[PDB]
């Protein structure tokens, strides 16, 4: 099962606040500590702060400016941690990981992706991608789903509910007027569509929206 | 605090050859370094610790070698999957520090696009909006470029594109182009053409459809 | 002998104590190497011994406090263990 | 337990003293490194429980004059507070 | 003796944006470095002492890091007043050393 | 209060000697080191040497020539400097500084101004610079006054004893035949000028002159 759960989004204004929660299961020892790490699109990894849950003690990054507070709760093995008056620089994915305290990240959370900016939520729409009526077919089809007009980032995108994996491409979102879009693509092969079902599934985490919509040919 | 260098910070190597990672520490670290592999949307990955000691379900084309300054994470014969950001990590001396991130790249054969365009869904079209989407997929090397017709003139207003890292799973890569119109300049014209031209033909690539 | 084992329980208890809190103690501290447990118990052992070897050794103030209780409890208590031990072996020379 | 008490007093003396005199001895000396009280009084303990880790020493005669006091001093008074804390647990042993 | 080399010797910034000062000894000497500021006219005045520990009085956009032989001085959001000339200063080994000084320009 | 109390100058003939006084108040203890550290103008922070008061120990820096030797008084809790056999390069501002013994330079006097030349003392004259009879007032308005003819550095110049200390700018003096000068302005609302006083008031330490100048409109 994850061992660390964080949540999958977080929009902040610019000046305000924002706490983030990581929920650690599987072992858990006196030892171990819980990092927070920071990457910025594009970037590298940047190691941010550390805490001890069973004494309470946080450690901070000194080469970067001290935005963070970090906090544990052993009742609920969660720990948190508190960026406060937030920039357009704070804007990244943010990790949490464990160290049994010998010193390297055996286990690392999703990240959360946390997005600066005045701009408000918007769920997407999700639009099916099914072949023209006068496209020829191959030993393969493809066919996709359009995924417009959301904020922030970001959207997770599957296909059957994962059982369909391979062929599959989701293309990095395109930013307009404070909206993003993508698309995502599947192959199959043409003997199975449309007699056995596909459909994508859109879930967008800062909004606490998912979506499915089956792709059914043309009438 | 430890300042560690990857260099160089892109790797090209071709298929089932050799490759390896250089990390190299501003100072002596004994063997306190560690290696992480992050690939395409993911979460890093522990691949190896204490600079060669394995990792249970890494696979054991991985391995790394070192210690004091220099330190190697090496693949024996590469494969798609390995396709990804690889970071080091020391823990030393306080704070724990990682390097800046070396990207492997794989030479693949070359490979021609599947293309394929869709005109706007029926749910798109009863809201206002109009968007032709048409998809590159699976092509190699990565220089592409994709040019939208409508009713034969070139269009290049409202065209947004987006491409893919290489792809994990064969290492080509991909890409989309997307026109979007109003649903009524989209129903004042005829033909709509996505057309992709890439080192694999000397003629375009071309796929159409009419609205009427 | 039971003396002995007692002797024995208070050193393991001060190293693992030890390790645990001069790890709380220097990470924060930056060039500190005292920050991971398997190394610190290394180092535990290495001052109840009073071998030293000095691989390893804390550098802020509560890391060298926790050092001087790691020296008074844990070098008498290992004292103690190393006199039950030279008295043992006394004991089989009588025996021959 | 009197005597235990004046043997520890004792030995806060000679850490003292000696902190004060070797940053007092060392200082004018290129590359000596024991020239800070803080850091001092943490050689005098390493030296007074002979656990010696030589992350930190003198390097010149009187810092080593006053290394040779802390020595001779530091490590029977901390002999002794060593002797009496072996001989306050070994009553425990029998009470059981 | 420590040699601190503090490059460049001039900085120049735009207000309100952060600035970092480097200085570099010629071996390693732990944490044990101090900045001061010294305004034209003025005394020095202690900054940061042992890299990183603030000082009473100081603004907290004030913060040092480093350690070993690289160190850096930095200010969040420069203003007007911090206008100044920056030296460090080590205390590692004897003799206490300075840098040769770093000007900051708005 | 101002814990190392030290002359603001001393004028000495080449090849004379002086001794330098730093009156510490405040926190005394035995561990304290008085330091003293030089700076020429124009350059950086040069440490002479250091001096424990409760034992009497002075250390010297040995990569420069040899010229002081410090003493220290236990019951005035005074530290002094002799500088001896001075020459042109002996020339600059001397602080002494307080150390606490664990490393780093607390707290820092105010520094002497030390000048080795043949020129003899001079007090400055200071004149008012009032505005001409034709000057066009705006929301506010200029006043100065000029520090002419005086050696050798340096001088202080406030306004109103201090509590005017936004608008000054005292310009760097110029050395001319021997004899320094500079000039100071101030900027006051016109509204209040001359209703309300402005003075210059021209410290010379060297020569233990205090003036004060009110700054009139012209006749
Ligand atoms: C609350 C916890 C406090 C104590 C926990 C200590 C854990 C010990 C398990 C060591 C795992 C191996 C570490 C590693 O891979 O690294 C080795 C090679 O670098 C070095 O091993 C070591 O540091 C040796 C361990 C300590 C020496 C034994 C002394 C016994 C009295
Ligand atoms: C006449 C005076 C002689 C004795 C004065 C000693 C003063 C102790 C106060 C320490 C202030 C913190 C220093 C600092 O910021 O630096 C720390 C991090 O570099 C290191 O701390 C240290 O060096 C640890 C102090 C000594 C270890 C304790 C041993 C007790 C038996
Ligand atoms: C810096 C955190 C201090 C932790 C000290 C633990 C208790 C030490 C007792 O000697
Ligand atoms: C170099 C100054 C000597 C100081 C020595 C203090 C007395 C030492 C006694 O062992």
């Amino acid at each position: 099962q994850v061992q660390l759960q964080q949540p999958g989004a977080e929009l902040v204004k610019p000046g305000a606040s924002v706490k983030l929660s990581c929920k650690a299961s599987g072992y858990t020892f006196t030892s171990d500590w819980i990092h927070w790490v920071k990457q910025r699109p594009g970037h590298g990894l940047e190691w941010i702060g550390e805490i001890i849950p069973s004494y309470g003690r946080a450690n901070y990054n000194e080469k970067i400016q001290k935005k963070a507070t970090l906090t544990a709760d052993k009742s609920s093995s969660t720990a948190f941690m508190q960026l406060s008056s937030l920039t357009s620089e704070d804007s990244a994915v943010y990790y949490c990981a464990r160290e049994r305290g010998d010193g390297y990240f055996a286990v690392w959370g999703a990240g959360t992706t946390v997005t600066v900016s005045s701009a408000k939520t918007t769920p997407p729409s999700v639009y099916p991608l099914a072949p023209g009526s006068a496209a020829q077919t191959n030993s393969m089809v493809t066919l996709g789903c359009l995924v417009k007009g959301y904020f922030p980032e970001p959207v997770t995108v599957t296909w059957n509910s994962g059982s369909l994996s391979s062929g599959v491409h989701t293309f990095p979102a395109v930013l307009q007027s404070d909206l993003y879009t993508l698309s995502s693509s599947v192959t199959v092969p043409s003997s199975s569509w449309p007699s056995e079902t596909v459909t994508c599934n859109v879930a967008h985490p800062a909004s606490s929206t998912k979506v499915d919509k089956k792709i059914v040919p043309r009438d | 605090d430890i300042l560690l260098t990857q260099s160089p910070a892109i790797l090209s190597v071709s298929p089932g050859e050799r490759v390896s990672f250089s990390c190299r520490a501003s100072q002596s670290i004994g063997t306190d370094i560690h290696w992480y592999q992050q690939r395409t949307n993911g979460s890093p990955r522990l691949l190896i610790k204490y600079a060669s000691e394995s990792i249970s379900g890494i696979p054991s084309r991985f391995s790394g070698s070192g210690s004091g300054t220099d330190f190697t994470l090496s693949i024996n014969s590469v494969e798609s999957e390995d396709i990804a950001n690889y970071y080091c990590q020391q823990s030393n001396r306080w704070p724990f520090t990682f390097g800046s991130g070396t990207k492997l790249e794989i030479k693949r054969a070359d490979a021609a696009p599947t293309v394929s365009i869709f005109p706007p869904s029926s749910e798109q079209l009863t809201s206002g909006g109009a968007s032709v989407v048409c998809f590159l997929n699976n092509f190699y090397p990565k220089d592409i470029n994709v040019k939208w017709k409508i009713d034969g003139s070139e269009r290049q207003n409202g065209v947004l594109n987006s491409w893919t890292d290489q792809d994990s799973k064969d290492s080509t890569y991909s890409m989309s182009s997307t026109l979007t119109l109003t649903k009524d300049e989209y129903e004042r014209h005829n033909s709509y053409t996505c057309e992709a031209t890439h080192k694999t033909s000397t003629s375009p690539i071309v796929k159409s459809f009419n609205r009427n | 002998w039971r003396c002995a084992g007692a002797a024995t329980v208070l050193l393991v208890i001060v190293l693992l104590a030890g390790s645990y809190l001069a790890v709380l103690a220097e990470r924060g501290a930056p060039g500190a190497q005292l920050i991971t447990y398997p190394r610190a118990l290394w180092w535990s052992v290495a001052t109840a011994t009073t071998v030293g070897y000095g691989d390893l050794y804390p550098v802020t103030l509560w890391g060298r406090c926790v050092a001087v209780v790691v020296m008074v409890a844990g070098i008498t208590s290992f004292g103690l263990v190393t006199a039950a031990l030279a008295t043992w072996f006394v004991g089989q020379c009588q025996q021959q």
